[PDB]
């Protein structure tokens, strides 16, 4: 997956996240391949990633920018409440491509 | 989208030009631009700010930057914003800077 | 799906969201096609997207403008509470077109 | 469905919502036809939309003016709390006209 | 149903709600007829609307004056909490006249 | 049912509610007759309304003075919380007179 | 039931509630007679109301002085929270005299 | 039951409650007799009220000094929260003397 | 049970509660005798109250100093929350002496 | 119905007429009309407003409009409402404008 | 019962009588009566009201009536109640009027 | 037990005796006694009461009684308590009277 | 059980509780004997109280210093929240010595 | 168990708790022996206390420094919330040594 | 352990010695000792205490004792604590006494 | 796993966490190997850690930077709420490689 | 287990905890050995502690620095909320090495 | 990690050097260093601190240490921090010390 395409899908304009995305996006692609037991290879032997895997990879890369051991944070006038799990509607994007392990 | 910083402001400094015989002319020139959120003070903060010699009009929230100085100026929506007091880094964590300011008429430029 | 028609369905007048929508709308169309196992093709072989799929694509593109790792936010006069899942009344915009996988 | 009739049913007097309603109302009519599996055609071959479909279309068009990824919002002295799902009493207007898919 | 009789049942004295009521009341009468599967006709073929249907039509017309996508609102001294469903004691104003569909 | 008797049962002294009560009380009497399937007619063919029906009609007429789409309201220093359903102890006044539909 | 005896049971000294009690007490006596299916008659044919019916009539008349559509109220220094149902310990005052309907 | 004995059991020293207690205490004695189906008569034909009935009568007379339709009350700096039912530990005082109805 | 021994078990030094305790303690002793169906008599026919009954009588006499119709109270600097039932660990102070009724 | 803005107000400006020889006459003429909500200040805000040289009587909430100026005037229910301070756009989001004002007698017209 | 308005108050105006030669005598005469709730101010409001030139004693809540004027007077429980400021309609909704006032001795009549 | 009013206070008036030639002697004599609760003011109310010309020391809560006058005095625990201001009936409901007062030395008697 | 040993186990240094402990501790010893059905007598006929009974007696004597009818109390700046039942971990100290009643 | 070793396990440096610990530690050792039905004796008959009995004795001695009748306390700047039961992870330290009673 | 009163303080009075010719020497001598909790005032109470002629430094909580007088002194951790105002028994219930005080230098002894 | 790759996955730029990560990362690698019963070895006998184990090791090392005995903390402007368990979506990263123990 | 290795795993730099860790760490090693029924001895008879036991010992030693009878604490501007039990994700580190008792 | 004390500050004393003929030179020399958290005051605390003769800029939280004196100085991030008032031990429990201070320009060294 192209890094600039993920930045367009998450509406990021600066380059503050480029070092993180360059590491995180190929790992999430390989995890979609291992979790679905599906190499995503078309008729002609070529890798062809479906659209739902792309939505899943972009949204999971956005989710994993948080801190893992933190639920809420407050700093004078600003405050944040964080999600603890990946939501089920993002995890259900991988559902139409699931095969069984052999 | 729901951005923390939906505005764009310009920071200006008061610098000297000298050319030819002896010159004292100082000009407000641009330093840099940044994403920000410019908010008017709340209904409760208004009555507290009315008991000051220079009453406060705006709170400006911006990401942390050590180039921001207390003698600077802000251009925002065609208006000049003058700083009141010293810039504050929230909780000392070097993430978000808050500046207090007031409107000072229109800007030409 | 036309981008200007999506902007009319979501009451957007400016061009702030154009680069996100140009990337996100065709991915959601292909996800509806893969999730219903339905290519949405009429008698003459032409692609005819149903109205309920169009409502779903517009509302899901509006939902995915949020940050995935955030449930709440506050700055000094403003505060926001975000929805964590797509509501079931939007997910039920795919139901009358569902086929089984072959 | 006529747009001015919907504006009378929702107590709208200005023209701030006209571009949205002109897009959204025919899509909701076609979705009621697909959801009930009913073309709403009388004896003489003419389209005759029943009253409950009209109530459903007006109330669903009013519901979809909200933002899909937001449950609450605050701005100085004003605040809003939003509904997450379409209520069951609006969805139950389509119940007396439901047929089975063939 | 007469509009002035509905205004007497809901304690309305001015003419602010007249254009909404003129559109909404006959639609609710036809919805009661379709939902009970009962045309409400006496011995001589004359239309005779029962009293409980009239109470239901007036209270449902009062309920649907709210905004469908809003559960609460507040402006600086005023605040409002809205009901999201029609109460079951108003929905039970159709029960002694219910017939089966043919 | 006499209107002045209902006003004595609800502790009303002025005439602000007379136009509402004159409309609402006969409709509630006919609804009690339809809900119990009982014409309330004694030995000599005369209409004889029992005491529990009178308590039910007075308390239901007091309940229906509220606004149907509102659960709470605040105005500077005054506030109100409203009941959403008719309580079961008022509905159980009609229980000793219930017959079956023929 | 004597009205002055009810006023002694409820610790009422003035005459503010006299017109309400004169209307409400005999209706509650007839409701207890109809709800227990018991005319409360001794050996000589004389009406002998038991102590339980008297306690129940007094407490139910005190309960029905509230507004039926209100659960809470507040004005600037004063506030009230109301009970929505008659408590079961007052309803269990009628239990030792219950007969079956014939 | 003696009224001064009840006043000693409830720690009352003035005479503000005497008119209420003189009415309420014999009614509660007769209700204990009707609820237990027990006349409380010893070997020699004499009425002999047991100790648990006396505790029950005193505590129920203290409970019924409240207002029946009120759960909470506030008046400037003072506030009160009231019990809605008689507690089970007071009602269980009548348990060792219960007989069956004949 | 001796009143001064009860005052030593409850850490009472003054004589403010003497008139209440002189009335309440023998009633609780007779209630324990009737509730366990046990007259508490040794070999020589002498009354021997067990220690657990004594703990129960003292703690129940301390519990019944509260007002039965009140769960909470507040006056300007003071506030109180009261227990509504006798706790089960005090009610279990009768269990090893329980016999069946004959 | 439960409208956020149940009132109708009139905005007025102070403009010049000149005709014939030389003229200085200025007239309050209407600019536009808008839906609004005019609220008296709360019981707690009253004691805070009494410690000002010009005490505030009303808060006016209206939808956002950039034609509204601090030298304008409001006609409401046959009364003149005079502005106190500058109009405030809530949180800088350009949705709702709040104006503070005071009553200034009856209006003829 | 639990009435919102358990009291009965009398509103009075200061009107002129003239009879016979030339007369200046003004009398407080009754206008109308209404149901109301007269409440003393709270414990926290007392310390705020002590820092005023005319301290407030009572808040009077009544149903909305456009006959009520700021130059009027209230008779309540044999005492005279004098208005402080202008009557306020709560949130502009025309349902409940609040009046602030103070006690001014006994009434004869 | 948990009494609302655990104390006993004495109310005193300032009345005249005259015997024999012409006499001006006024004596504080007892009027009646009542159950009450005498509370010192809270930690937050102390700083508000320090900005008054006569600072308040005690709040006295008693059942409602129309014999209580603002020129009276209270004897409590061998001390004299002097009234500050007028007695207040809470919310106008005629149930509980609150009196503000201060200590004025020891009582002989 | 020695009173000074209990005072060392509860960290009490003054003599404010001595009159209470001298009464309460032998009653709790005899109640542990009656509750376990165990006289705690060794080989040589001598009373030998086990360690868990000693922990139970000290902690139950500390628990019973509270007021039985109070769950919470506030006094200006100080406040207290009380336990309603003896905790299960203190009651489970008597478990290894339980015999059956004969 | 040595008292100084318990003070090292609980991070205690002063001698404020010495008199309580000298009484409480051997009682908890004997309670572990009685509750596991295990005398903790090696091959040569020597007493060998396992590591988990030591951890349990130290943590239970720290737990029992609280007041048994108190769940919360507050004084003007300080406040405390107390645990009411021993946690199950401390009680599960005795599990690998449990034998059956004989 | 979690004691309500973890400190130990000493109460001192200002008493006279006279020996031999005529003497005026007054000495601070100890009266008694008690368990207590000495707390500095909170962050919000600091700004309220700065607007007094004698600012408060400490709140002292002790069990109720009628020997405590307003002219006494406290020795605590080698420092002298001087009373400000009168001792307060909380809510009149005679359980806990609160004293306000300030530090007055080191103690010799 | 390389420490600099973990620092790129967690958006860490300084060297404040280097000594913790150098100790914690290889322990988590061996824990994944023991918990999946999988040595992660390819055809040629070389160790090949999958992408899932890498994501899991990085997120678990970020989780274990918190204090284990703390759920919340606050200092005067700053406040934190901590997560008490590792989320299940991080634990499900090890699922596609699980083997059974032999 | 080495004490300096545990200090590196818990990010401790000073020597304030050294006396506690020197006592607590060997006891937790022996508890892991007895709870898993596993001496952790390799082929050559040498003790070889696995990685998950090391993670468990470090995190349990960090957890047991809290006070056992305290769930929350407040001191002017600072406050703390404590965990009551060891979390299940720390206890599940011992799971891959569990044997049965012999 | 999430440290309570993420900063490092330096404490300085004002001590005397004397060498050779007679000398009055006093130098600020370092005493010790400690972990701390230096926080600017909150938005609500700003308006309270503006009504003082020396306004407060920073709150410094540090672990408890009895070497800290009110005549000391703090070096933090190349700036001098001057103490305002006396250091406070929170609730008298000897765990955390809070110091109030203000910025006093740059430090050389």
């Amino acid at each position: 997956m192209d890094i600039q395409r993920v930045k367009r899908l998450l509406s990021i304009t600066n380059d503050k996240h480029d070092e993180y995305l360059t590491e995180m996006v190929p790992l999430l692609v390989e995890f979609a391949k291992d979790e679905c037991h599906n190499p995503f290879i078309d008729k002609d032997g070529n890798e062809s990633i479906p659209s739902g895997v792309l939505i899943f990879v972009a949204k999971a890369a956005q989710f994993y920018m948080t801190n893992a051991g933190l639920t809420g944070r407050s700093m004078d006038t600003v405050s944040y409440n964080f999600a603890t799990e990946i939501p089920s509607t993002i995890l259900k994007k991988l559902n139409p491509y699931r095969k069984m392990a052999r | 989208m729901y951005e923390e910083f939906p505005d764009v402001i310009t920071f200006q400094s008061y610098v000297e030009q000298s050319n030819g015989e002896g010159g004292k002319t100082y000009k407000w020139v641009d330093e840099f631009t940044a994403a920000a959120h410019v908010q008017p003070i709340s209904q409760e903060e208004y009555y507290k700010a009315q008991q000051l010699q220079t009453p406060i009009g705006y709170n400006i929230y911006t990401p942390y930057d050590d180039r921001i100085d207390k003698k600077m100026r802000v251009i925002y929506r065609g208006k000049i914003v003058t700083f009141i007091g010293d810039p504050v880094d929230l909780s000392g964590l070097q993430e978000i800077t808050r500046i207090k300011g007031k409107e000072d008429g229109a800007y030409v430029g």
